């Protein structure tokens, strides 16, 4: 999504009737690719066997402190503090 | 028409060949500036000559930290320089006060004293990264005086 | 007594007088030796406005410290020291400068 | 043979004996009740006995110095200046100066 | 008034004064979790355990009064062995939220681990998690971060009026929630987020906006609602976002108005 | 310990005096000093031309800042202000707002290159390992504005270096 | 303890003998307070006589210090008397480190250490620069670390880190480097101070 000319990335406003933005005219402004967090919802939810499940990115190699997530309510799946990954049952 | 465009590049090639920098020993950056002389990473007679001299030199490297005591001192050096002059702010202190910054004595930005064309971000500015500063300067010289 | 400083009450006033003569003689000398800058007459007017802000005199302890400081910041010219028309310049060149009024300052909106 | 310092290593005995006997008299001019005279005298008398017993031996120089006689002579040379300054400015004999304000803990 | 020496220094105290209340006169703060200012005196943690001069078992500071002239040491050998132990029990079943958690430096439990608890290691394997409790406008409540104490439980019963928070289970499954799905009433219950030591109950309007680190505090009386004075407002560059209740003797009873907190 | 720098009269009589005089009459030791550079000329120089050859490095090296992300999308930075307070230059600024619904990860994220003395402190203080210092040298601008890093974006554009970062961090977990 | 303790106290009682020996002279003119902690000795001195204390330890039969090398000063606004000039002294023959302190507010002049120690005059210039403490009977009191057109004293806790005159433009005037501009970037004031007392025994009763 883009408003007029400049494209919005990670919730950002361009300019109100072109007043603040003037430097980004000759040089092209930066934009993060897929910054709308569409890849967060694109990942499929994993099925759980236990009442509480531990989350990890990829062991001790990837930066993820261990958080236990509770699954009690049927509506709205529980997600960890670091990841957008959801768990059911 | 064709000769006019090609002769301009020949004058620009003269600065692309050799650049004489000022040896300012005003920093820890200056020790890394001495690593440009150190054989492992060299622009020495590739372009750089360590003869320096306040008048004959074309380039001046502002090495690191500048105080309010050196603020009038470095300004008069810039006036002694010839018209084709390029200023490299090698080091984070030279870019805008890497450390200190909010301090009373250290001048922020260097551009408040002397205008900068090429910025080098590194504290201990690695000689590998320092090699870019001279190579970018040579690349930046493209076209001078059309009419 | 405690503490000594340098002079006692009345003697401290005459130390300023000796300091005033030494700085009054240097402002014509710091035009040819240094730079033209502004004016010889305007440089002497800069002296009088400096001493007006310092004019209070309640204790000799405060006065004596001003003499030592006065024999330093005004000494930065006598024994020939590098400044290059940047140091030892007291007057603002790029000052706006702001005024104290409820109509002038409030229109610009400050504090 | 010469010492490493700028002071020349001169072969002189009893030179240490003259200076150490001179300083004892200066201490017994003005201070008498003070502890400064009472404590410094017994160290000097202990050192003078080592000079009288040992004749030009390096072991005598090794006692409380161990940097030859040249370093020990410098200790005696400034001792007369330190004793005269202590006699001129009263500090050891008299104590009557005001106490500091009650604050010390950071 | 009966006098009893605490850490050798003698301090005069009332006949019905608490052990922690007596410690305040000697200028020493014991490790706390259950309040002493306005909330009712209750156990249900055993952190403030102090050892007497001649006693086989340590007594809690909130419950046990001084009464008789008995010596009690704050920096004792038995107390330090106790304080390091209880901290490990509190953190054996703690969800690990510290970087994500709304509090960080403001958290009382965060400081007590640094000051009193064991540093080198903590023996733990497998922590239980609680389901998120229902909350209305103020305070985005997370039951996992809660340590299960009695502070907010008594706050709704005594200070706020309308009771909602209580007990739900028995073991390490008992939640501090309302059990029945119902939103919390306004009145003066907006100050409940400021009461809790852990990062469990924290204001939803100013959640994750600014941490306790790097925020300039200034005290000012609130304009909205009459008889409101002393409220700390964190600047944290340009615009103020968090407003917390400052301690007052007579003007306010250490609780901000629900209209003023949001 | 004592080592002594003074020679204490190398010349004594006849034979020891003449050779000490011969080096001062003509030169000898200058010709011997000439031979030191002579052999130094023949041996191969250790020189690296930058546009073609590259100098030695390490698995852990700090250059230009770039923030990493999870393998299945999602920004790894959690917004703590942890790295903000540790920063000795105060180059890093962070203001956080909730992302749409549920998630709470950043809004303002500027790292000044006018500041920053390069510590790896922000790499160390980070519990989620967001800022990982990649092998970077190439950075040269015309202005301060072009040099100081904006709200993530250019930091997120470190994807071109994140392939090396992922390889370098594999030599970082359980340190060396 | 194996890794928790740095060093066991053994020379502490040996260094405590110095805490008695100088105090055995007992001057109200000199001695006052003697503090000894962590293999180190600290003495504070009455303002009236500082030179007689410095002539002592120099030479002397019992202890030979000679080097009155490093010289510091403390800025603290808690006490009624502000500054605290701290002398760090080292012995070569004796191998020990002793400390000499001053307790006076010293906005009013204090006695110089130039006649006793040669390198002391350079440090005395720094104290007049950063703190603003004048030394009586001093030869050549000149500014070193401060600017030539600098107002006040750069270290004092009464004024900010940025200062009043700090930013130096060039702009409109061809040669004159600017001074009166005062604005700088915002230094974030951290309010990080931990609740609960850090250490016992250090707590003082109100
Ligand atoms: N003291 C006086 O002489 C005096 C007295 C009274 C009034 N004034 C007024 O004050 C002003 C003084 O200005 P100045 O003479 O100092 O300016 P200037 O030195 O001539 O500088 C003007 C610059 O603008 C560029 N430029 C202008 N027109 C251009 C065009 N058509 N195409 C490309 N480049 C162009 C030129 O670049 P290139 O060289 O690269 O083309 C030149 O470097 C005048 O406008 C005049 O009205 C002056
Ligand atoms: S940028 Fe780093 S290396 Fe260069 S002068 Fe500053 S502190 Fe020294
Ligand atoms: S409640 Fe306190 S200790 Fe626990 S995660 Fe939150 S901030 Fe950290
Ligand atoms: S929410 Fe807080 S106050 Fe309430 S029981 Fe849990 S830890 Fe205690
Ligand atoms: S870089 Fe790391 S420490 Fe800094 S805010 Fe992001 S997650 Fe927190
Ligand atoms: S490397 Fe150091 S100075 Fe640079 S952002 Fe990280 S903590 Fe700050
Ligand atoms: S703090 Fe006293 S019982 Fe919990
Ligand atoms: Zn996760």
């Amino acid at each position: 999504x883009x408003x007029x000319x400049x494209x919005x990335x990670x919730x950002x406003x361009x300019x109100x009737x072109x007043x603040x933005x003037x430097x980004x005219x000759x040089x092209x402004x930066x934009x993060x690719x897929x910054x709308x967090x569409x890849x967060x919802x694109x990942x499929x939810x994993x099925x759980x066997x236990x009442x509480x499940x531990x989350c990890d990115g990829g062991g001790g190699a990837l930066g993820h402190p261990r958080v236990y997530i509770n699954l009690d309510k049927e509506t709205k799946t529980g997600t960890c503090g670091y990841c957008g990954l959801q768990f059911r049952q | 028409e064709y000769v006019v465009a090609k002769l301009d590049d020949l004058i620009n090639w003269a600065r692309r060949s050799s650049l004489w920098p000022m040896t300012f020993g005003l920093a820890c950056c200056a020790v890394e500036m001495m690593h440009m002389a150190a054989p492992r990473y060299d622009m020495d007679r590739f372009g750089v000559v360590f003869r320096a001299s306040p008048r004959q030199s074309d380039v001046m490297i502002v090495a690191g930290t500048l105080t309010n005591k050196m603020a009038p001192a470095l300004r008069k050096v810039y006036d002694q320089m010839p018209e084709p002059r390029y200023v490299v702010s090698m080091g984070s202190c030279a870019n805008g006060g890497g450390y200190y910054h909010y301090s009373y004595s250290v001048v922020r930005g260097c551009d408040r004293i002397v205008p900068v064309d090429i910025y080098v971000p590194g504290c201990p500015p690695t000689a590998e990264a320092l090699l870019y500063g001279i190579l970018q300067l040579q690349k930046k010289i493209k076209r001078e005086k059309r009419l | 007594v405690k503490p000594i400083f340098s002079r006692d009450m009345n003697e401290a006033k005459r130390r300023v007088r000796e300091l005033y003569r030494a700085w009054y003689r240097e402002v014509p000398n710091t035009v040819h030796l240094f730079q033209l800058d502004i004016s010889v007459k305007q440089g002497r007017d800069k002296v009088r406005e400096m001493f007006k802000k310092n004019a209070h005199i309640t204790d000799p302890r405060v006065v004596d410290l001003l003499v030592i400081k006065g024999k330093m910041e005004l000494e930065e010219t006598i024994k020939v020291w590098k400044q290059r028309t940047h140091v030892m310049r007291f007057f603002h060149e790029t000052e706006a400068p702001r005024p104290k009024d409820f109509l002038s300052k409030f229109y610009v909106g400050h504090d | 043979t010469g010492l490493v310092g700028l002071a020349v290593c001169e072969t002189p005995h009893e030179r240490l004996k003259i200076l150490y006997t001179k300083i004892l008299d200066v201490l017994g001019h003005i201070p008498k009740n003070a502890a400064y005279r009472k404590y410094t005298e017994q160290i000097t008398n202990e050192k003078l006995s080592m000079v009288k017993a040992e004749p030009d031996v390096k072991k005598l120089e090794e006692r409380l110095q161990g940097g030859q006689i040249e370093e020990v002579i410098l200790q005696a040379e400034n001792e007369l200046s330190l004793a005269r300054k202590m006699i001129q400015w009263k500090p050891w004999e008299p104590l009557v100066e005001e106490p500091p304000a009650s604050q010390w803990k950071w | 008034l009966i006098e009893v020496f605490v850490d050798g220094q003698s301090v005069m105290v009332e006949p019905g004064t608490t052990v922690l209340q007596a410690c305040e006169k000697v200028g020493m703060q014991i490790p706390r979790f259950c309040y002493h200012e306005r909330l009712s005196v209750a156990g249900n943690c055993r952190m403030c355990l102090v050892e007497i001069e001649k006693a086989p078992k340590v007594v809690a500071a909130c419950a046990m009064p001084v009464m008789k002239g008995w010596n009690i040491l704050t920096n004792s050998e038995k107390t330090k062995k106790a304080r390091e132990g209880v901290m490990e029990f509190l953190l054996a079943n703690h969800p690990l939220d510290c970087p994500i958690c709304d509090q960080g430096g403001e958290c009382d439990l965060q400081d007590q681990s640094m000051m009193f608890g064991s540093d080198r290691s903590r023996f733990l394997e497998g922590k239980r998690a609680v389901e998120d409790k229902n909350i209305g406008p103020l305070v985005k409540t997370i039951m996992t971060r809660c340590i299960q104490c009695t502070r907010c439980i008594r706050f709704a019963s005594e200070i706020a009026g309308v009771d909602d928070l209580g007990t739900t289970g028995r073991g390490n499954d008992m939640q501090v929630g309302t059990y029945i799905e119902k939103m919390f009433m306004s009145e003066l219950s907006g100050n409940i987020i400021d009461i809790c030591p852990v990062g469990a109950l924290t204001x939803x309007x100013x959640x994750x906006x600014x941490x306790x680190x790097x925020x300039x505090x200034x005290x000012x009386x609130x304009x909205x609602x009459x008889x409101x004075x002393x409220x700390x407002x964190x600047x944290x560059x340009x615009x103020x976002x968090x407003x917390x209740x400052x301690x007052x003797x007579x003007x306010x009873x250490x609780x901000x108005x629900x209209x003023x907190x949001x | 310990t004592y080592k002594y720098v003074n020679l204490r009269e190398p010349s004594m009589d006849m034979k020891s005096v003449t050779d000490r005089a011969a080096q001062t009459l003509l030169w000898t030791e200058l010709i011997r000093g000439l031979g030191m550079t002579l052999s130094y000329l023949f041996r191969e120089p250790a020189t690296i031309n930058y546009p073609f050859e590259k100098g030695p490095l390490s698995p852990r090296f700090r250059g230009e800042h770039a923030l990493r992300r999870y393998p299945s999308g999602e920004e790894r930075c959690i917004a703590c202000k942890l790295c903000e307070a540790v920063c000795p230059a105060q180059a890093i600024t962070i203001e956080a707002e909730p992302r749409a619904d549920g998630s709470r990860r950043t809004t303002r994220y500027d790292i000044d290159m006018t500041k920053c003395i390069y510590c790896g402190f922000c790499q160390e203080a980070c519990p989620v390992d967001a800022i990982v210092e990649g092998p970077n040298f190439e950075f040269s601008t015309e202005t301060h504005e072009e040099l100081l890093y904006n709200k993530e974006k250019l930091l997120n554009n470190g994807d071109k270096w994140e392939a090396e970062i992922a390889a370098n961090i594999q030599a970082d977990y359980l340190y060396r | 303890r194996p890794t928790v303790r740095p060093r066991n106290d053994v020379a502490h009682k040996q260094l405590s003998a110095f805490g008695e020996y100088v105090a055995e002279i007992l001057p109200k003119y000199v001695q006052q307070v003697q503090v000894s902690c962590f293999n180190e000795l600290e003495i504070c001195i009455h303002p009236d006589g500082v030179i007689p204390v410095l002539t002592f330890l120099r030479d002397h039969s019992n202890a030979q210090f000679k080097s009155l090398a490093d010289l510091t000063a403390v800025d603290i606004p808690t006490r009624q008397n502000r500054f605290e000039i701290v002398y760090n002294l080292l012995s070569l023959r004796f191998n020990s480190r002793i400390r000499v302190k001053t307790y006076t507010d010293e906005l009013t002049p204090i006695e110089s250490s130039v006649p006793v120690y040669k390198a002391a005059n350079w440090y005395e210039r720094e104290i007049w620069d950063m703190f603003g403490v004048f030394f009586a009977n001093h030869p050549d009191l000149r500014r070193i670390l401060t600017d030539y057109g600098f107002e006040g004293h750069p270290f004092r806790k009464d004024f900010p880190l940025s200062g009043y005159v700090e930013l130096r433009y060039d702009d409109e005037v061809k040669r004159v480097v600017a001074e009166p501009v005062e604005l700088a970037q915002e230094f974030r004031k951290f309010d990080l101070n931990s609740p609960w007392e850090a250490f016992p025994a250090y707590r003082q009763p109100p």
